[PDB]
């Protein structure tokens, strides 16, 4: 089963040669603790967060505002944890969940700045030659987030 | 449209979430009439709902006219200096209730379009993308066709 | 004249091939469908559009439980080239009065009880 | 998108069943839970009414089973009784 | 990132130079790629209103 | 005349607020004015449906463009992030590619890595280890 | 040059459309489809006779509060009350 040196002999690809998983394990591993020591010592500087609010995804910082098109039904200056951080980062090292990272790893924190309705929003139908024109005015609601904190834990 | 009306972009006056969530509505004028249907509404406010709601927040400091109005006006003012004037004309007292409620809650700026539902300080933590980010460095700094 | 068609049964026949390639045994089939709608009835005839309806396959890609019977199965019949059929196979136990509230259907047809967010 | 996604049991779209939409999106800082989502609680009566319509669907059937066996039964005495003298 | 606004805006964008040897080379296979490069598309950057192309040389 | 309108100004002034800034009679003439304002609202409202698609293809472009600068191709990249479990919208990817470039980077190697994994699966027909950055998070 | 008769698409002449290999694939997947439907309907469970009777009281159940709903069906009730509060159009203080 051997073919000479020829354009479609060999695949055009270069073939990759995975290492051993058991060497390999070892290497994640150690990187793992490395990115622990990290945490640990505070060698890290301001995070990022993808966090899930309102089946959006959302890329949030420290300090930031975020602007929810509904209600919370919270008063405003409460704080909120909000869950489902699937994506945490920082400068050297990130950390992605399958897809949501655990509760005990990150939390981010967030102040309602206020409650609002949206500028006057414009519908309007229309058909050619057959008499039809709807014209419907609306304000959906809105939530205003800054973002307060997000903690990260050594837990990993 | 978007295209007619001014747009604006998120912002929150003196960065209410970083320290202390400060509640924005410093007056709630009340201009209501002793007789009129027009303000029987309000005056249902006034009797009940309105007290309590001074109470719920003392930031806020309301007034009350009872001055012959034809037609009875709610004039919020706020810390920025605007002034956000709505009509009680012949209003339920719960939905006057609401709108009271809902002018508390919300900051002094314009009620516009607002231009990305977001607002970062700082978005870049590892850096902003240039062109030579994911671009290889060359031995000398030499580039295309040179001698030495 | 295009007409309201009748199918031979011979169609619908599983031959031991039929059996291999797919899950179900002859013997012990079956109990309940889940029917989903995966094809609009506009531009259909009439009669499936009746048909669909009836079945209560009116939102496509959300599911219906039906009982496998020849009466149920005519409808579907009638209609199979709308529809995505598959068995509703319970692995645990059938939902008693307790376990009401926690299921879910799940893709792969099956119905749980168990339904706890969290991992293994 | 991912039809890789329904080879492992996750949906074909991951809005729909799952913890990334099922789990609450949030909660209070003091440590407490948050009131029911809206659409969760609504998610959640359509799979309880649809739990109780599988119910009755499998009790039927079997009470209709049982009903054809004691029919059966009910004949098969008729005959050998009749028979009889 | 570190930087200033102003230059960082400058370095984020700026019109780079490129090369292309043709010789042997299919034309629209070069194109294909010019083209791409001309309108900005090889950028993350990329709007139409923008003006992020950059500057294509090809020999 | 018994009842004839007295409030007719506002009517008219209430649709060519709206036509202000139109170029020509459009914006002065009412008759003009309505037709215009009307399509003006139109496509005001068509124009959501559009502003939705052109955004997520703004997204694919600028992720596209992302990925080709780590030798890696779209398609490529957001399956193997979806048979990997990072879930990651598309919004959300190109604020990455642009604002936090290692952290994309480290995506698309990751990426790669997975299509290898699944490319030496293909070899095998079946066993043994499915490989590392494979096997999924079973929720029950 | 390149040009058809009157409306591309119907008639006589009309311009040729080609299959595609996405439209093949398309065409095939739901044959498929259709095939594992008709192989799940190959297996029915009571086989009819075993069917007859089991839906009916059920049936009439339903049918019995679809008829109830449409007798228990005439004018609601009128009440002193919302005549009374009418009046309050002049509450006026004092």
């Amino acid at each position: 089963g051997y073919v000479p040196k020829t354009s479609l002999s060999s695949p055009p690809w270069p073939e990759v040669v995975l290492p051993d998983p058991v060497e390999e394990t070892r290497h994640h591993a150690e990187v793992v603790k490395k990115v622990n020591e990290m945490i640990v010592t505070g060698q890290y500087g301001r995070l990022f967060a993808v966090v899930h609010f309102a089946s959006r995804q959302w890329k949030v910082t420290s300090e930031d505002l975020i602007l929810i098109g509904n209600e919370l039904d919270l008063a405003c200056g409460e704080r909120i944890r909000l869950e489902k951080v699937l994506l945490v980062g920082a400068d050297n090292f990130t950390l992605l969940g399958k897809p949501l990272l655990g509760k005990d790893l990150v939390r981010v924190e967030a102040t309602v700045i206020e409650k609002t309705e949206s500028w006057p929003r414009i519908i309007m139908r229309f058909r050619k030659r057959k008499n039809f024109k709807k014209k419907r005015i609306v304000t959906t609601p809105q939530t205003v987030l800054r973002i307060n904190s997000i903690e990260i834990a050594p837990c990993l | 449209t978007a295209r007619g009306t001014p747009s604006r972009f998120l912002a929150s006056v003196l960065h209410n979430g970083l320290g202390r969530y400060v509640q924005q509505l410093q007056r709630l004028s009340f201009s209501v009439s002793r007789d009129g249907a027009s303000s029987r509404g309000a005056r249902e406010f006034v009797e009940r709902e309105v007290i309590d709601f001074a109470r719920r927040n003392p930031g806020v400091v309301i007034y009350v006219n009872s001055r012959p109005c034809c037609v009875p006006r709610v004039v919020a003012e706020y810390l920025n200096g605007a002034v956000r004037e709505e009509s009680i004309h012949c209003k339920s007292v719960e939905e006057i209730s609401t709108l009271v409620q809902k002018l508390a809650d919300q900051s002094g700026l314009d009620v516009i379009r607002i231009r990305k539902p977001f607002h970062t300080d700082n978005p870049s933590i590892q850096g902003q993308w240039h062109p030579f980010t994911n671009k290889p460095t060359t031995f000398r700094g030499l580039r295309p066709r040179e001698v030495q | 004249k295009f007409t309201r068609s009748r199918i031979p049964e011979k169609v619908f026949q599983a031959s031991p091939e039929d059996h291999e390639k797919y899950g179900g045994d002859p013997q012990n089939p079956h109990k309940l469908h889940i029917v989903t709608r995966i094809k609009s009835t506009r531009r259909r005839p009439y009669w499936e559009k009746d048909i669909i309806k009836m079945l209560g396959l009116e939102k496509a890609h959300t599911p219906q439980v039906h009982k496998n019977i020849p009466s149920v199965n005519a409808k579907l019949k009638v209609v199979k080239h709308l529809i995505r059929i598959k068995p509703l196979k319970l692995p645990q136990g059938l939902p008693a009065e307790e376990n009401m509230s926690n299921t879910c259907l799940k893709s792969t047809g099956e119905l749980v009880v168990q339904w706890h967010l969290k991992p293994v | 998108g991912g039809q890789w996604r329904l080879q492992q049991g996750l949906a074909a779209n991951p809005s729909g069943y799952g913890p990334l939409t099922e789990l609450p999106d949030w909660s209070y800082a003091d440590g407490r839970p948050a009131p029911p989502m809206k659409g969760q609680l609504r998610r959640k009566a359509e799979r309880e009414t649809f739990a109780r319509r599988v119910v009755l669907l499998s009790q039927e059937m079997d009470a209709g089973l049982q009903a054809w066996q004691l029919r059966q039964q009910k004949l098969q005495e008729e005959q050998r009784k009749q028979e009889n003298a | 990132s570190s930087f200033s606004r102003a230059p960082q805006q400058w370095a984020t964008f700026a019109r780079i130079w490129y090369l292309l040897d043709g010789k042997m080379q299919p034309p629209g296979k070069l194109a294909a790629m010019a083209s791409i490069r001309l309108q900005g598309l090889h950028k993350p950057v990329y709007h139409a209103l923008s003006d992020c192309g950059d500057h294509v040389v090809i020999m | 005349l018994r009842n004839r309108v007295t409030d007719r100004y506002f009517r008219i002034q209430e649709v060519l607020k709206h036509a202000r800034h139109f170029r020509g009679r459009k914006n002065r003439c009412y008759r003009l004015a309505v037709r215009t304002v009307i399509r003006a609202f139109v496509k005001c409202t068509k124009a959501r449906y559009l502003k939705k698609k052109n955004m997520r293809t703004l997204w694919i472009n600028r992720i596209t463009a992302a990925s080709q600068e780590h030798g890696l191709k779209y398609p490529a990249l957001i399956g193997n992030l979806v048979k990997c479990q990072v879930e990651l919208n598309r919004k959300v990817l190109a604020d990455l590619a642009i604002y936090e470039p290692k952290t994309f980077k480290s995506l698309a190697a990751l990426a790669s890595r997975r299509r290898h994994e699944g490319f030496a699966a293909a070899l095998g027909d079946g066993k043994e280890p499915e490989g590392i950055f494979s096997r999924v998070v079973q929720y029950h | 040059r390149g040009r058809i008769p009157g409306r591309q698409w119907i008639g006589k002449h009309r311009r040729p459309r080609f299959v595609s290999l996405r439209a093949k694939q398309n065409m095939i997947r739901r044959l498929e489809i259709e095939a594992e439907n008709h192989y799940w309907l190959s297996m029915p469970y009571m086989t009819r006779e075993q069917e007859r009777g089991h839906a009916a009281v059920r049936r009439r159940e339903a049918f019995e509060a679809i008829k109830a709903a449409a007798t228990s069906k005439f004018p609601p009730h009128r009440f002193i009350a919302d005549q009374l509060d009418h009046l309050n159009v002049t509450k006026k203080w004092s």
